[PDB]
C-alpha cells in the first residue's frame, strides 16, 4: 500500500512538471489545424504549425 | 581565420556500445570498455545511430523502504539470537 | 591546453578524425586521434584559379 | 483553410500539490505505524 | 485471541489501504 | 437521461489507523503475558 501511495505521488509530481512546461523575416504561423512539412539536409521530414521563416 | 577563410581541423567520433550497463566506471563519468559492454562502434553526430550535438521523490521513498526492511531484518535476527539464548539456559 | 588538444578535467585528450589534403577534409578511411587546434600560421598562396 | 494571411490551470496544479501533500501525509503516518508495530515486539 | 486480534488488524490495514486508493 | 452534453473519509482513516494501533498494542500485551507465564514455570 505505501509502494502503491508513493507510486502515485511520483505520477502527480511529473503531472504538475508536465503543467509547468506548458505553462512556461517572414511570418505565416497557424492558429488552425494542418502542419507545414519541413524537411533536414538529409532529407528527414517534419510538421511544424510556427510559420517564422527566413531565406 | 583572419583573411575571410576558413579551415576543417577534424571531427569529434562518438562511441555506442551493445551493453552500457558492462562498461567498467572509471570514476567521474568516464568508463572503460570490457568483454562484458562489447567493443566501442564508431560513428559521427548527425549520422547512423547517433543525433546531433545539442548545439527523486520516489528515490528517497525507495530508500526508505529499504531502510525499513533492514529494520526488519534487524530484528528478526535480535529476536533469534533471544531464542537460542533461551533454548541454552533450557539445559 | 598547451598542447593545442581539446581536455577534460582529468587532462584527457578528446579524440576524433585528423583532417587531411589542400584544402583540409574528413576522410571515411581515417583512424581516430587526438584533436589539435593548432595556433599555427597558414600558408601564403598564389592565386591559381580566378 | 487558408493561411490567415490560465487561472484554471494554476488551480489544477494547486489542487494537484494539495493531492501529493496528503499522499506524503499518509506515507509518513504508514511508516509510524509501522515503527510502533516494531517496538511493540 | 491472538490470532483473532492478528486477523483483525490485517483487515483494518487492508481497509486502509483501499481508502488509500480510492483517494489517490 | 440524456448524455450531459474528503475530510470525513480522511478521518475514517485516522479513526482505522487509531483501531489498528490499540490491537497492535493488544497483541503486544498478549505476548508478555505469555512470556511472564512460561518463566513462571
Amino acid at each position: 500500500s505505501f509502494s502503491q501511495a508513493v507510486s502515485g505521488l511520483n505520477a502527480a509530481a511529473t503531472n504538475l512538471d508536465v503543467i509547468g512546461n506548458n505553462i512556461a523575416g517572414l511570418d505565416v504561423a497557424i492558429s488552425q489545424n494542418g502542419f507545414f512539412r519541413l524537411v533536414d539536409s538529409n532529407g528527414s521530414v517534419f510538421y511544424s504549425r510556427n510559420g517564422q521563416f527566413k531565406l | 581565420y583572419s583573411n575571410e577563410q576558413e579551415q576543417v581541423l577534424g571531427q569529434i567520433v562518438l562511441a555506442n556500445f551493445a551493453n552500457n550497463e558492462g562498461l567498467a566506471s572509471q570514476g567521474d563519468n568516464v568508463w572503460a570498455a570490457t568483454q562484458a559492454s562489447g567493443v566501442a562502434l564508431l560513428g559521427t553526430a548527425g549520422s547512423g545511430n547517433f543525433g546531433k550535438l545539442t548545439n527523486l521523490s520516489k528515490e528517497l521513498v525507495n530508500m526508505i523502504v529499504a531502510q525499513r526492511n533492514y529494520q526488519s531484518n534487524a530484528q528478526t535476527i535480535k529476536t533469534q539470537d533471544q531464542i537460542l539464548n533461551t533454548l541454552v539456559n533450557l539445559r | 591546453d598547451e598542447n593545442r588538444n581539446l581536455v577534460n578535467m582529468q587532462g584527457m585528450q578528446l579524440t576524433g578524425y585528423p583532417a587531411t589534403g589542400t584544402p583540409p577534409t574528413i576522410q571515411q578511411g581515417a583512424n581516430p586521434a587526438p584533436i589539435t587546434i593548432p595556433n599555427t600560421l597558414m600558408a601564403a598562396k598564389s592565386t591559381t584559379t580566378a
